[PDB]
């Protein structure tokens, strides 16, 4: 919603299209790939525009 | 998460207001754009 | 920083409490120099005081506010003559 | 023995139960009037009360001991504080 992230020293499976990257060891198995990709998409347009 | 949605934006909306009113108060009385 | 380090647990309305009455007076004082142009400051939490203009000095909050704040104080003080 | 019992289980060893980290609550069982029918009644019920201290330590050690002083994920962290929050309500 805004592309605020709080977590220090911790990640949430996301780490400008640059310093923020999904990698496949972080995200959960039971979490896909699919909806990982809108979840980004969604974040880096709110934070650009 | 703590920001300030509900708190500046009253105050931020109400600096532009000084600064225009002060503007147009220079602009035609003292008129600076005629010198 | 208390505040935006931690907001998933059950100090967070303890902590947010605190701080909201924290900052009461903070806001109070701001509250003047914006809607009178009064400067109040008996405690030097402030760099900012009351050459042609130049006695204004400057020798919390965000940053994103606080010069729109700086000038919005010397424009009454301006209004005020 | 039947107040001592409720005294070690809810986490305060008591002066049956010798406090130990390789036998955890363990009794005597050096009498001179012990019966051989409570023995395995009290082995049963020692270990439970042995990891209800892991536990409380573990949740107590972990979740509410800093203000923000590299950190790890699996020793601090969210995550491992939800683990604890959720643990206690169990």
């Amino acid at each position: 919603l805004h592309g605020l992230l709080l977590d220090q020293h911790e990640e949430f499976f996301i780490k400008s299209l640059k310093q923020f990257s999904l990698r496949v060891e972080i995200l959960p198995s039971y979490i896909p790939v699919r909806v990982a990709e809108k979840i980004l998409f969604v974040g880096e347009s709110v934070q650009m525009f | 998460v703590l920001m300030k949605r509900s708190i500046t934006a009253p105050l931020a909306a109400h600096i532009s207001l000084v600064n225009k009113a002060a503007v147009d108060y220079f602009f035609v009385e003292l008129h600076l754009e005629a010198h | 920083q208390e505040a935006l380090h931690n907001c998933s647990n059950e100090h967070y309305p303890v902590l947010l409490s605190l701080l909201k009455t924290s900052c009461e007076p903070y806001t109070r004082f701001i509250h003047d120099w914006v809607y009178s142009g009064v400067f109040r400051d008996a405690y030097g939490e402030f760099m900012i005081q009351v050459k042609l203009y130049w006695t204004h000095g400057y020798v919390v909050f965000l940053k994103h506010i606080a010069h729109d704040i700086y000038v919005c104080g010397k424009t009454i003080n301006l209004l005020k003559l | 023995m039947i107040h001592e019992l409720l005294l070690a289980l809810s986490g305060y060893p008591g002066s049956i139960f010798t406090w130990n980290k390789r036998s955890g609550l363990q009794v005597s069982q050096d009498f001179p009037f012990l019966h051989p029918s409570e023995t395995s009644v009290l082995n049963r019920l020692c270990r439970l009360g042995t990891d209800y201290i892991r536990f409380t330590e573990f949740i107590e050690q972990y979740t509410g001991h800093v203000q923000q002083q590299q950190g790890q994920g699996g020793l601090h962290g969210i995550y491992l504080r939800a683990f604890c929050t959720g643990l206690d309500s169990v």
